């Protein structure tokens, strides 16, 4: 009994604990060799094996790409939350050992259920890794806004959090390149690469392409064409002979309250209100322009 | 002889929270609406009968709690997402007083007949998301007729407080989503579509066109305003 609750421990931690159970895939499934006990103990090792190995596969992802420089940016913000959410299984693993020891040292189905809510929330976390192998940026935009237009806000709530994070980088990108527009890429990140040609004199030529297999699902299609309005528009006055911030130090300022206004928020994305202070800022940049 | 009947409650408590038990099989199926669970062969007819009678309440919730947190996790991320992971949220508590019940069990103190009167007003409680989780897997409903049904299966229901209690609270916190993007549609009128939501769709003016399969829950006077 009480060594089958100290066996289910370990392989909670991780790997196995007490025996072998020789399989990393498609289950963890505990073997204990024995015919004499009642097949009714097998079946909840047969519960445990899809519990650890639920765990394990979210040490799998983040471990095999072992961390990169290369496509650094929006791919490990989003394992940045992949570990604060890995931290949230653990939480629920310190309840469970202080049930084991004396200070009740039974865990019988009261904890064989109060596991299967690290279940659904590592069921949250498997279909957040299987929808993208990859590390790189704009492609992660439309794959967490693809499962927040799924309704039933348990796991919907979650992947808010995720896009609320994975934008972060991304717009990011955006509200200094409207400010100041100093350009900081390495391996394009956002849609739009700042300079990938070799810098000419201007004949309205375009060396800031949108690129389609990189747009986020949250910025549609004439908010995309928008900022590339700006972020033309805002280069186009340094060259100007004049390094001034557009018609007053007032973007300057702006700036600051919306990175105070990000520390405030709990953790949603704004979309509808963010495209329209842009608004303010395009009309505002082009008059002086 | 005595053991077995502890023997038996031990491995039932695995199966409450939904996982499978040490004797007791769980025989998993697609479209499976309450999976059986296989019991042992014992040695007295009565102490089976009351493990065959908390098994529908495992049963019962253990399935329709498994698919809609995993189908919806899968889906989109409409007002059905926001649904079924509420129900996720009503899950945790669940698994809660399980586990304090078993430090309670580190030693024998109560039997099967002290398990169901403690899950009593815990299986009303799961039973009527249970006839929800039903009718959204055989229909597939779309999210503006998700919540007309919805709307309409806490309504003709009454009887008991507390089953009444959450099927209002998780569909209001399905219309709660609803009517904030109405209102940003009925004030600053930038309307967010992640696939669709309404009935009413952009595209001599011939802007917008209404479908009757998307339509509130709501007497039609009110879609139509």
């Amino acid at each position: 009994e009480t060594s089958l609750v100290r066996d289910l421990l370990y392989v909670f931690q991780g790997i196995d604990g007490k025996f072998v159970k020789m399989c990393n895939s498609e289950n963890c499934y505990k073997v204990d060799g024995k015919v004499a006990v009642s097949k009714s103990l097998k079946d909840i090792t047969s519960k445990l094996s899809e519990l650890g190995w639920l765990h394990n596969k979210i040490k799998k992802y983040t471990d095999q790409r072992s961390l990169d420089r290369a496509f650094g940016l929006v791919g490990q913000s989003f394992c940045a939350a992949l570990h604060q959410e890995l931290k949230e299984y653990y939480r629920l693993l310190s309840v469970l050992h202080s049930q084991l020891q004396v200070e009740s040292s039974l865990t019988l189905r009261r904890l064989l259920v109060w596991t299967f809510d690290p279940k659904i929330r590592l069921k949250t976390l498997a279909a957040l890794v299987d929808h993208c192998q990859g590390r790189k940026g704009g492609e992660l935009a439309s794959a967490v806004h693809a499962y927040t237009k799924t309704g039933d806000p348990y796991m919907r709530s979650l992947v808010q959090h995720i896009l609320g994070l994975v934008a972060y980088p991304i717009l990011n990108f955006l509200y200094r390149w409207i400010y100041d527009g100093e350009l900081e890429d390495t391996y394009h990140e956002f849609f739009v690469a700042s300079d990938p040609v070799v810098k000419t004199d201007r004949l309205w030529h375009d060396k800031y392409s949108l690129r389609k297999s990189m747009i986020p699902s949250f910025m549609t299609m004439d908010q995309s064409r928008k900022v590339l309005l700006i972020g033309k528009s805002i280069n186009f006055l340094h060259q100007v002979c004049h390094d001034q911030t557009p018609a007053s130090k007032a973007m300057a300022v702006g700036k600051s309250a919306e990175s105070p206004k990000d520390a405030a928020e709990l953790f949603t994305d704004l979309e509808n209100a963010f495209q329209t202070k842009i608004d303010a800022a395009y009309f505002d940049t082009s008059k002086y322009l | 002889l005595p053991s077995q009947e502890t023997c038996l409650v031990e491995d039932l408590l695995y199966i409450l929270i939904g996982v499978d038990g040490r004797y007791i099989s769980v025989q998993p199926l697609v479209g499976r609406q309450s999976r059986s669970f296989s019991v042992e062969q014992n040695l007295d007819s009565s102490v089976k009968e009351l493990v065959n009678r908390i098994l529908p309440v495992a049963t019962n919730y253990s399935t329709v709690t498994r698919f809609v947190e995993e189908n919806s996790s899968f889906e989109y991320g409409q007002v059905n997402h926001a649904l079924g992971a509420a129900m996720r949220t009503l899950g945790k508590e669940y698994m809660i007083l399980i586990s304090q019940l078993e430090h309670l069990q580190r030693q024998g103190l109560l039997s099967l007949q002290k398990l169901w009167f403690y899950i009593q007003p815990t299986l009303r409680t799961m039973e009527v998301l249970a006839s929800i989780a039903t009718s959204l897997n055989k229909g597939e409903c779309f999210g503006g007729a998700t919540l007309s049904l919805l709307h309409d299966r806490t309504f003709g229901y009454t009887g008991d407080s507390q089953a009444q209690e959450l099927c209002l609270y998780l569909t209001k916190a399905a219309s709660a989503p609803y009517f904030d993007i109405l209102e940003r549609w009925i004030y600053r009128g930038i309307i967010n579509d992640p696939y669709s939501e309404f009935m009413v769709e952009e595209h001599w003016d011939q802007r917008y066109t209404i479908v009757q399969q998307q339509i509130p829950s709501f007497l039609q006077k009110v879609a139509d305003k």
